């Protein structure tokens, strides 16, 4: 399973580093998104990672703010969201691509394995 | 009088007392599967950077000598020091910090004027 | 007589730091891992000279022959897997029951004889053998018996060598020649800055290469007092390598008897498993005792006031959390590697103010991890008789917390992870410099 | 040079550790890849290289 | 929808794979070129 | 099989090295076990040897007086008993420990594979 | 004046101009998985060609010196020639071609005249 | 006569004869997968051992030399022996097997020596 890092809190400025790490492999595998949730509405895009390849895709809006790391000796995925505003509050997710037996997505599929989900709230 | 006659052990001592002990250092500069290539690149590598010295030194006007007194004026911009002071207080690696810089110029100096040198004194032998 | 000239001087006392590649020189019975046979017989009355007056500025956090050693290490273990059997014929279905022996209530359901099939010889023909294996090792398949490997999802291990031994024994890095391993022989050295009193040396130490997880063990004491390190203590990210000065003996055991049993898994391969358990079965564990390691302590906690404060609480706590490698102080014992749950150690408070032991209990696995690298495993093979080795908890390897608010208090849980700090407790006192001789000085006298 | 397929891996796990990255799927309408070279400076070049022959 | 430039130039081929197990097998698929494939028994 | 040196005299105070050559592998896979038997009375322990891990087993009696080694290419067993005596003569047998089917033991079990025998006598 | 002080920047001028800038060929002489066997082999194989001609001169009179004048006479056999038309005309490369074939020769000359040298020094000294 | 000029020719003649012939040692002492490994380390052996006689010589008074006379008296307590009954009846192996013991001790002397004779000739230049 996917476990990320606890809830936080943090300043308009500063900036925050989610981490995702996942028991079980699935590292070399499969591609893994960055998903995060404003307060009750909906999700929204926000990177993506395949760690076989080392192949990031950013979102266009937080193309310039973010940047998203692979750890293959922890096995670990980290996202730096470093300028933080009053609006970048919501629960980070991080998901998985669907794996349907042995031969798992790594491109484009839904989202079948979830993070616990991680809010970060950033007042102003 | 036993440290001072091992190897690096006048590290402490002034340029005038550690120019008497230099053969120690030079003697310990060329004698000395995942091992056999960690050795041999060590082997190599030990035989490599000493004939470089000693190329650099046979360029110049002496080689094969530790104390080499040589025919090119000291430009005292490089350092603007008198004799027995540095000669009886500094150590070598407090001059080399001092020096550092200023070099990789001496050393164009020293191969020119040795080839004049040799040059002059085939022309010596010459109309002989 | 103010007529200067430039003078050379070839063979000069002169260094700059530098970075090279560095050669084991251990002494020259069954081989051991770290091959410290094509090691450079050990020089002996190696020569110790003592630089006067001389300042250099150490750093063991920015040291390279720490760097080295791991990638040795590590492409040293490699290399005596090659020869050794590849067990991939092991990933199949197996069918676990527990052990039926006395079986202590502490120790149920951490082995179970699985009797899986196994290609004979003959590539058609299938044996029904069976072996023990421990719940860590083993993986349910279909929870609705029917087990697994472990590592039959990632990469398949390659069993050990029976032959070759991991016991640790010292290594003596060398210098080649035209370098210099200039060593801080100093006492109250914290890992950084200037060191008033350098040595110089041929080969260090016999560094033994021991990889423990949370607790240092069999290193080298401190001389006077115990020494606090760390990159920049007011940071909680970067772990706090305490040394002691005296050594807090630790004895760890594994009750059981084992009875080895090897299986022919294809053309001359054999693969060791383990038949039988001779009589009943009990929990590993490990002894330190209260009096010498709450002492220990008490001497941690003080220096530990020295860069946080008099009046400051200072409480230890078991880990954080994660992988089994890292919660828990792994290490291996004459060739079985346990994995003891450390909790009893670190659970106290201190502030400002016999003859029992802390018997912390142990898992043992057999596949295993080393370095933490995803397409790489080990079967470790089993050992036969009751194992015992006495140990030296030397140091520690702390990580504070992120605790703000500055609160009185401070939780230290020990963390271990990278190998390197291992080897970086004894490789603080060195570091390798390049001697540059032929050095320029001006002085009174002309070529003719 | 373009191929205006869009593909899709998708990963197959052949071994104890060890991937076969496969294609799942063609996003869209397949579509044969192709080579352009402008008409006009290619028989320029041929003409060239037909002079200096 | 296939251009009939490229028509028979694709095959998802579905064939048995080895699983983690050396026992079972899993029914996986993928999509060759016909460049990569070449038939067998002429009389799929 | 197992088959062993013939037959010897020796006197009291010289060394008499046995020997045990297995016909048919089973080197790298069992554990071998050196037993002389009295003159018409039972069996005595007298060592044993696994040649995979190369650990060697003395009883404490002939702890001091004998030692055993293993030539992998020849794949024999040698057994050289020092300080004989009058009462060392006996009939000396190298075993092997059971095997059933191709898991061998190599720790305990019983003795299922023995050699002909080498009747060492020496009178003094 | 720039380029004819670069490595084989004289290989077009004069033996008597190229042999003024000597030191700047025998300076870059030393100096300088699949690339690492064959930067090895690059590494061992410059610095044991380079010992060879150091050899070749320490064992004729002259080591450690770029223009050494020995005690060997000229056999006119081998090119009979006239100073200045040599010194002023040929180039180097013009120069081996012409004497390739009439080496290997001189080299023994020059030995056997060396050691000669080198006892009748002893000699010298010994009845002193 | 043309054995003698071949390698070790003289290896049972006098030292007297022996020192005479001596360029045809130092000539052939440099020159000379599973057999990629078995012919790099000979090549960085060769190389290795050779610069060591080298160094050991320019350290001494004497570098680029065959028969080289320094300024250490003679310890009559090594060998204690006449001239013309060893440089007219011994080899030189007869020699080494003499001598092989008070060896080590005599390279000292020779370092010693050769460096009081450095700074001396530096002190006699400086004074001028
Ligand atoms: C930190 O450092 C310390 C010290 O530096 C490390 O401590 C070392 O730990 C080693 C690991 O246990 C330990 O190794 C043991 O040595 C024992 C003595 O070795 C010497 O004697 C033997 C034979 O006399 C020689 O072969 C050897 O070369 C030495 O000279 C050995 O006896 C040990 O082997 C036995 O124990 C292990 C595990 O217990 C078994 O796997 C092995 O098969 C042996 O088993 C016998 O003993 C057990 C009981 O312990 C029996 O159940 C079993 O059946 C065997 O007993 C039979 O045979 C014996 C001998 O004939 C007989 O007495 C008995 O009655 C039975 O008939 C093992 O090899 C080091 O000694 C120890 N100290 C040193 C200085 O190295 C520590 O590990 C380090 N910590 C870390 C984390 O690295
Ligand atoms: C892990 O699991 C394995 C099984 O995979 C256990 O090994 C088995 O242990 C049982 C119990 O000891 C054995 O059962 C006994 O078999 C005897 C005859 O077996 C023969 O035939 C089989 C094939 O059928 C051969 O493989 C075997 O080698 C023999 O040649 C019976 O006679 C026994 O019954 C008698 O004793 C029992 C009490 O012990 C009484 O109830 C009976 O009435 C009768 O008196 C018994 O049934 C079994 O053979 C073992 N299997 C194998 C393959 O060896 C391991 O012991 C277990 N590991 C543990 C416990 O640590
Ligand atoms: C290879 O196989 C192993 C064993 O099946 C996989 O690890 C295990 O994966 C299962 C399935 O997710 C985990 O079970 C889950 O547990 C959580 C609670 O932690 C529960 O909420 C879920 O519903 C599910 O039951 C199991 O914990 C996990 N075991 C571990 C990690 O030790 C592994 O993921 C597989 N790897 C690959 C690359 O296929
Ligand atoms: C060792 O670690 C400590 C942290 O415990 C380092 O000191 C701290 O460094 C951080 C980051 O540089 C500082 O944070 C900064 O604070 C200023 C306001 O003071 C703010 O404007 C910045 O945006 C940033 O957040 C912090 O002040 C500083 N000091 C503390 C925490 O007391 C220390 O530098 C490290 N040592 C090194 C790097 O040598
Ligand atoms: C580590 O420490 C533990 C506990 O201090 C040790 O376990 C204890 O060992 C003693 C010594 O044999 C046991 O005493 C005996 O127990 C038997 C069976 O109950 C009894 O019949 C005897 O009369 C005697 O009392 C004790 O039971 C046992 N367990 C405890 C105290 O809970 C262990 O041996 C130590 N291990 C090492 C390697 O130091
Ligand atoms: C860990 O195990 C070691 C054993 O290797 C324990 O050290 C040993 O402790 C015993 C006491 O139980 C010491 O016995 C002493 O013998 C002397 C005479 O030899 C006697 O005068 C004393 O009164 C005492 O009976 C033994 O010497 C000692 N071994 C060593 C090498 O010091 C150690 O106590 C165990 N630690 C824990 C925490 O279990
Ligand atoms: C191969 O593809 C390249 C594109 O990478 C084509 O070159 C591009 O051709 C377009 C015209 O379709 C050029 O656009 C021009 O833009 C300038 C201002 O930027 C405007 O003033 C012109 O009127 C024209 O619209 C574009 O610059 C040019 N790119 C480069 C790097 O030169 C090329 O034509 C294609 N060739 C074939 C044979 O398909
Ligand atoms: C691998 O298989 C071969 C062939 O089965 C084994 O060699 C053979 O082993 C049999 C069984 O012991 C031998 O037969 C025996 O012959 C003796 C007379 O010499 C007889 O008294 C016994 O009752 C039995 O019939 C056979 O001679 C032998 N063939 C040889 C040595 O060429 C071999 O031992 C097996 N190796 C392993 C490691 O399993
Ligand atoms: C070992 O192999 C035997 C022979 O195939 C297996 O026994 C069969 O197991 C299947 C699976 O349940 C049954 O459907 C068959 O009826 C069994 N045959 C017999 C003759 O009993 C056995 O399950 C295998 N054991 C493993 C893989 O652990
Ligand atoms: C560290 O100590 C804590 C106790 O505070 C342990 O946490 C408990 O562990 C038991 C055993 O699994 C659980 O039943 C409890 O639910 C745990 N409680 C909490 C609050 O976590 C922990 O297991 C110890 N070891 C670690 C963290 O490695
Ligand atoms: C490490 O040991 C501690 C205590 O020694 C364990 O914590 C206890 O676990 C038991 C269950 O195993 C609980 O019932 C207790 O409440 C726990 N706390 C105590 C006794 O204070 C801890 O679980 C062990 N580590 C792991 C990973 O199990
Ligand atoms: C950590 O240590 C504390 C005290 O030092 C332990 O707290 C009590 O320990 C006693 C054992 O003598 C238990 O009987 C009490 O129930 C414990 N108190 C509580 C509130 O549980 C504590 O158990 C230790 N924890 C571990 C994991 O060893
Ligand atoms: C554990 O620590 C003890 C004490 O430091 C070590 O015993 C000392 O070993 C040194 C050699 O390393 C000797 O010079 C001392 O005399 C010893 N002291 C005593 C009191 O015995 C011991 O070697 C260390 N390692 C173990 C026990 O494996
Ligand atoms: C994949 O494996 C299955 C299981 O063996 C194959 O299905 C069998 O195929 C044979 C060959 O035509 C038939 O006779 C059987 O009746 C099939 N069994 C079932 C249950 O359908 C399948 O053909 C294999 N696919 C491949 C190899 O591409
Ligand atoms: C510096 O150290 C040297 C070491 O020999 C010593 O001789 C000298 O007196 C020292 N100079 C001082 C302490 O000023
Ligand atoms: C076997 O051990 C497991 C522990 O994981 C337990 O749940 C199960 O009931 C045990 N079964 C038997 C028959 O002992
Ligand atoms: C180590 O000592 C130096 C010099 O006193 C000091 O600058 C540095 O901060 C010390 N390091 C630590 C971790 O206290
Ligand atoms: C540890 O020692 C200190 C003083 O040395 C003492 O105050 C404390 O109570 C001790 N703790 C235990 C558990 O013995
Ligand atoms: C190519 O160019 C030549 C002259 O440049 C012209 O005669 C010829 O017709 C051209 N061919 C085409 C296909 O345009
Ligand atoms: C599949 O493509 C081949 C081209 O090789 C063609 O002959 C065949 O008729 C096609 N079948 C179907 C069902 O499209």
């Amino acid at each position: 399973q996917l476990v990320q890092s606890g809830a936080e809190m943090k300043t308009s400025g500063s900036s925050v580093r989610v981490s995702c790490k996942d028991s079980g492999g699935f590292f070399p595998y499969a591609g893994f998104r960055w998903v995060r949730q404003a307060p009750g509405q909906g999700f929204e895009w926000m990177g993506g990672v395949i760690p076989a390849d080392g192949t990031k895709h950013y979102a266009p809006k937080f193309q310039a703010r973010m940047k998203m790391t692979v750890v293959e000796s922890s096995r670990t995925l980290y996202m730096e969201l470093r300028s933080l505003t009053s609006t970048d509050t919501a629960t980070y997710f991080c998901a998985r691509l669907q794996c349907a037996g042995f031969s798992c997505e790594m491109d484009s599929g839904p989202f079948d394995l979830w993070g616990q989900g991680t809010q970060v709230t950033v007042p102003s | 009088g036993a440290v001072f006659l091992g190897f690096l052990g006048a590290a402490g001592s002034t340029m005038g007392a550690a120019s008497m002990t230099l053969t120690v250092q030079a003697r310990n500069l060329l004698s000395g599967t995942v091992w056999g290539i960690k050795q041999l690149q060590a082997r190599v590598l030990a035989v490599e950077r000493y004939l470089r010295d000693q190329q650099l030194l046979g360029i110049w006007g002496c080689s094969g000598k530790l104390i080499c007194c040589t025919n090119v004026p000291w430009n005292s911009s490089w350092s603007n020091r008198n004799l027995s002071e540095i000669w009886d207080n500094m150590t070598w690696l407090q001059w080399d910090k001092e020096i550092s810089n200023y070099t990789q110029i001496i050393y164009g100096l020293l191969e020119e004027s040795q080839n004049q040198q040799e040059k002059n004194e085939q022309d010596l032998l010459a109309l002989d | 007589a103010e007529n200067l000239w430039v003078t050379v001087y070839y063979g000069v006392p002169v260094w700059k730091d530098a970075e090279t590649t560095l050669f084991c020189a251990s002494d020259a019975e069954k081989h051991n891992v770290w091959a410290t046979h094509a090691c450079v017989p050990t020089d002996p009355n190696p020569q110790e000279i003592h630089l006067e007056n001389v300042t250099e500025e150490f750093n063991m956090w920015k040291n390279n022959m720490v760097e080295q050693m791991h990638t040795d290490i590590i492409s040293l273990w490699d290399q005596s897997l090659k020869p050794c059997v590849k067990l991939t014929p092991l990933c199949v279905t197996l069918q676990c029951t527990n052990v039926t022996n006395n079986i202590t209530d502490d120790m149920r359901g951490e082995l179970k004889n699985c009797s899986f099939n196994m290609t004979t010889e003959l590539r058609d023909k299938k044996q029904k053998v069976y072996s023990l294996f421990y719940r860590l090792d083993v993986v349910q398949i279909n929870e609705n018996k029917e087990y697994r490997l472990i590592n039959c999802n990632t990469s398949a291990c390659t069993q050990a060598c029976p032959k070759v031994s991991f016991e640790p024994i010292p290594i003596h890095y060398c210098a080649p020649a035209g370098f210099a391993i200039l060593k801080c022989k100093d006492k109250k050295f914290n890992g950084t800055g200037p060191c008033p009193s350098v040595s110089t040396v041929q080969c260090t130490h016999g560094i033994k290469p021991v990889v423990s997880t949370q607790l240092l063990l069999n290193g080298s004491l401190a001389e006077e007092e115990v020494m606090i390190r760390s990159e920049n203590i007011t940071n909680n990210a970067k772990n706090i390598l305490v040394q002691f000065n005296t050594p807090v003996q630790i004895n760890c055991t594994r009750p059981n008897n084992n009875t080895r049993k090897s299986i022919r898994i294809g053309p001359g391969q054999a693969f060791y498993a383990t038949g039988d358990i001779i009589g009943d079965i009990r929990q590993a564990h490990c002894n330190v005792s209260k009096a010498t390691w709450n002492e220990t302590l008490g001497k941690v906690v003080k220096q530990l006031r020295k860069h946080f404060g008099n009046n400051t609480i200072i409480r230890f706590a078991n880990s954080s959390g994660g992988d089994l490698e890292v919660t828990t102080h792994s290490f291996n014992c004459g060739g079985e590697f346990f994995y003891c749950n450390t909790s009893g150690l670190f659970n106290s408070t201190w502030i400002s103010n016999s003859n029992d032991s802390i018997t912390l209990p142990c898992r043992i696995k057999q596949i295993i991890n080393m370095w933490q690298r995803i397409g790489q495993c080990m079967y470790a093979p089993p050992i036969q008789g009751v194992i015992r080795c006495v140990s030296n908890i030397t140091g520690l390897i702390l990580t504070r917390d992120g605790g703000s608010t500055n609160s009185t208090t401070e939780t230290f849980r020990p963390g271990g992870g990278d190998m390197r700090d291992n080897w970086r407790s004894e490789l603080y006192k060195y570091k390798v410099v390049k001697i540059e001789p032929l050095g320029v000085a001006p002085t009174r006298c002309k070529r003719r």
